[PDB]
Protein backbone atom coordinates (compact mmCIF):
# COMPACT_ATOMS: atom_id res chain seq x y z
CA UNK A 1 0.00 0.00 0.00
CA UNK A 2 3.44 2.16 -0.45
CA UNK A 3 3.64 4.59 -3.41
CA UNK A 4 5.00 1.60 -6.03
CA UNK A 5 8.37 2.88 -8.31
CA UNK A 6 7.63 5.25 -10.54
CA UNK A 7 7.37 3.34 -13.98
CA UNK A 8 6.27 4.12 -17.52
CA UNK A 9 4.41 1.74 -19.39
CA UNK A 10 5.29 0.07 -22.88
CA UNK A 11 3.80 1.45 -25.86
CA UNK B 1 7.70 6.04 10.71
CA UNK B 2 8.82 9.47 8.32
CA UNK B 3 12.11 9.33 8.85
CA UNK B 4 12.67 5.96 7.88
CA UNK B 5 11.11 7.03 4.47
CA UNK B 6 13.69 8.24 1.46
CA UNK B 7 12.89 12.39 0.55
CA UNK B 8 11.01 10.67 -2.37
CA UNK B 9 8.57 8.29 -0.29
CA UNK B 10 7.52 11.26 1.12
CA UNK B 11 7.22 13.39 -2.11
CA UNK B 12 4.67 10.21 -3.50
CA UNK B 13 2.88 9.98 0.02
CA UNK B 14 1.74 13.84 -0.20
CA UNK B 15 3.56 14.53 2.87
CA UNK B 16 4.26 18.29 2.35
CA UNK B 17 5.28 19.22 6.24
CA UNK B 18 7.68 16.31 6.42
CA UNK B 19 8.95 16.66 3.21
CA UNK B 20 9.48 20.63 3.50
CA UNK B 21 11.58 19.79 6.68
CA UNK B 22 13.61 17.25 5.00
CA UNK B 23 14.81 19.91 2.11
CA UNK B 24 15.87 22.41 4.78
CA UNK B 25 17.83 20.24 6.69
CA UNK B 26 19.87 18.92 3.33
CA UNK B 27 20.31 20.08 -0.34
CA UNK B 28 18.03 16.95 -1.66
CA UNK B 29 15.63 18.57 -3.82
CA UNK B 30 17.55 17.21 -6.76
CA UNK B 31 18.68 14.16 -5.09
CA UNK B 32 18.04 11.13 -7.43
CA UNK B 33 16.95 7.42 -6.41
CA UNK B 34 18.83 4.52 -7.75
CA UNK B 35 16.70 4.57 -10.93
CA UNK B 36 17.56 8.39 -10.69
CA UNK B 37 14.00 9.21 -10.02
CA UNK B 38 14.33 12.69 -8.37
CA UNK B 39 11.42 13.51 -5.47
CA UNK B 40 9.68 15.87 -8.21
CA UNK B 41 9.50 12.52 -10.53
CA UNK B 42 7.38 10.78 -7.28
CA UNK B 43 5.58 13.30 -7.03
CA UNK B 44 4.46 13.30 -10.73
CA UNK B 45 3.76 9.87 -10.40
CA UNK B 46 1.13 10.01 -7.80
CA UNK B 47 -0.44 12.63 -8.99
CA UNK B 48 0.65 14.71 -5.82
CA UNK B 49 -0.45 18.41 -7.26
CA UNK B 50 0.48 20.12 -3.94
CA UNK B 51 3.95 18.47 -3.52
CA UNK B 52 4.61 19.05 -6.99
CA UNK B 53 4.04 22.66 -6.82
CA UNK B 54 5.67 22.82 -3.60
CA UNK B 55 9.12 21.26 -4.97
CA UNK B 56 8.77 23.63 -8.42
CA UNK B 57 8.44 26.70 -6.55
CA UNK B 58 11.68 25.09 -4.28
CA UNK B 59 14.24 24.70 -6.98
CA UNK B 60 12.84 21.02 -8.01
CA UNK B 61 14.86 20.86 -11.14
CA UNK B 62 11.83 19.75 -13.96
CA UNK B 63 13.89 18.86 -16.61
CA UNK B 64 16.21 16.27 -15.34
CA UNK B 65 16.03 12.76 -16.73
CA UNK B 66 16.06 9.31 -15.00
CA UNK B 67 18.32 7.01 -15.86
CA UNK B 68 15.61 5.69 -18.83
CA UNK B 69 15.58 9.12 -19.73
CA UNK B 70 11.99 9.76 -17.93
CA UNK B 71 10.61 13.11 -16.74
CA UNK B 72 8.52 14.56 -14.51
CA UNK B 73 6.63 15.40 -17.64
CA UNK B 74 6.35 11.74 -19.32
CA UNK B 75 5.06 10.58 -15.46
CA UNK B 76 2.34 12.36 -15.02
CA UNK B 77 1.07 12.81 -18.61
CA UNK B 78 1.24 8.69 -18.70
CA UNK B 79 -1.07 8.98 -16.04
CA UNK B 80 -3.47 12.06 -17.32
CA UNK B 81 -2.40 13.76 -14.67
CA UNK B 82 -3.02 16.90 -16.69
CA UNK B 83 -2.90 20.25 -13.38
CA UNK B 84 0.78 18.60 -13.17
CA UNK B 85 1.30 17.98 -16.59
CA UNK B 86 0.24 21.71 -16.98
CA UNK B 87 2.28 23.31 -14.45
CA UNK B 88 4.94 21.64 -15.76
CA UNK B 89 4.81 22.69 -18.91
CA UNK B 90 4.37 26.19 -17.75
CA UNK B 91 8.18 25.41 -16.32
CA UNK B 92 9.40 25.56 -20.07
CA UNK B 93 10.06 21.84 -20.12
CA UNK B 94 11.40 20.14 -23.33
CA UNK B 95 8.08 17.74 -24.78
CA UNK B 96 9.85 16.10 -27.36
CA UNK B 97 12.90 14.39 -25.37
CA UNK B 98 13.08 10.68 -26.64
CA UNK B 99 13.70 8.00 -23.91
CA UNK B 100 14.64 4.60 -23.99
CA UNK B 101 11.55 3.15 -23.66
CA UNK B 102 10.98 4.59 -27.07
CA UNK B 103 8.41 7.29 -25.64
CA UNK B 104 7.82 10.97 -25.49
CA UNK B 105 5.06 12.74 -23.17
CA UNK B 106 2.37 12.59 -26.34
CA UNK B 107 3.16 8.92 -27.12
CA UNK B 108 2.26 8.17 -23.04
CA UNK B 109 -0.48 10.88 -22.74
CA UNK B 110 -2.21 9.37 -26.50
CA UNK B 111 -1.24 5.69 -25.35
CA UNK B 112 -3.04 6.30 -21.72
CA UNK B 113 -6.15 8.14 -23.72
CA UNK B 114 -5.91 11.54 -21.84
CA UNK B 115 -7.41 13.75 -24.25
CA UNK B 116 -6.55 17.11 -22.64
CA UNK B 117 -3.02 16.18 -22.08
CA UNK B 118 -2.71 15.57 -25.55
CA UNK B 119 -4.10 19.17 -26.15
CA UNK B 120 -1.75 20.50 -24.20
CA UNK B 121 1.14 18.50 -25.82
CA UNK B 122 0.49 19.52 -28.89
CA UNK B 123 0.09 23.18 -28.04
CA UNK B 124 3.29 22.92 -26.73
CA UNK B 125 4.60 21.70 -30.32
CA UNK B 126 5.04 18.05 -29.70
CA UNK B 127 5.77 15.94 -32.13
CA UNK B 128 2.85 13.74 -33.71
CA UNK B 129 5.03 11.98 -36.75
CA UNK B 130 7.76 10.74 -33.38
CA UNK B 131 7.18 6.54 -33.36
CA UNK B 132 7.57 3.70 -31.18
CA UNK B 133 9.95 1.18 -31.11
CA UNK B 134 7.45 -0.77 -33.29
CA UNK B 135 6.77 2.20 -35.60
CA UNK B 136 3.20 3.44 -34.47
CA UNK B 137 3.60 7.01 -34.16
CA UNK B 138 0.44 9.17 -32.31
CA UNK B 139 -1.69 9.08 -34.73
CA UNK B 140 -1.15 5.24 -35.43
CA UNK B 141 -1.34 4.84 -31.76
CA UNK B 142 -4.85 6.76 -31.27
CA UNK B 143 -6.13 4.92 -34.37
CA UNK B 144 -5.14 1.39 -33.31
CA UNK B 145 -6.22 1.81 -29.94
CA UNK B 146 -9.52 3.23 -30.96
CA UNK B 147 -9.36 6.22 -28.71
CA UNK B 148 -11.12 8.38 -31.25
CA UNK B 149 -11.24 11.27 -29.14
CA UNK B 150 -7.82 12.01 -28.96
CA UNK B 151 -7.62 10.93 -32.92
CA UNK B 152 -9.82 13.88 -33.71
CA UNK B 153 -7.54 16.48 -31.37
CA UNK B 154 -4.65 14.51 -33.52
CA UNK B 155 -6.28 15.25 -36.68
CA UNK B 156 -7.39 18.99 -36.32
CA UNK B 157 -3.62 19.64 -35.32
CA UNK B 158 -2.54 17.86 -38.47
CA UNK B 159 -4.84 20.10 -40.59
CA UNK B 160 -2.60 23.13 -38.92
CA UNK B 161 0.91 21.83 -39.67
CA UNK B 162 -0.22 20.76 -42.94
CA UNK B 163 -1.60 24.42 -43.53
CA UNK B 164 1.57 25.84 -42.80
CA UNK B 165 3.55 23.55 -44.88
CA UNK B 166 1.34 24.78 -47.43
Amino acid sequence: LLPTLPKLPSL
Amino acid sequence: GANSLSVHQLAAQGEMLYLATRIEQENVINHTDEEGFTPLMWAAAHGQIAVVEFLLQNGADPQLLGKGRESALSLACSKGYTDIVKMLLDCGVDVNEYDWNGGTPLLYAVHGNHVKCVKMLLESGADPTIETDSGYNSMDLAVALGYRSVQQVIESHLLKLLQNIK
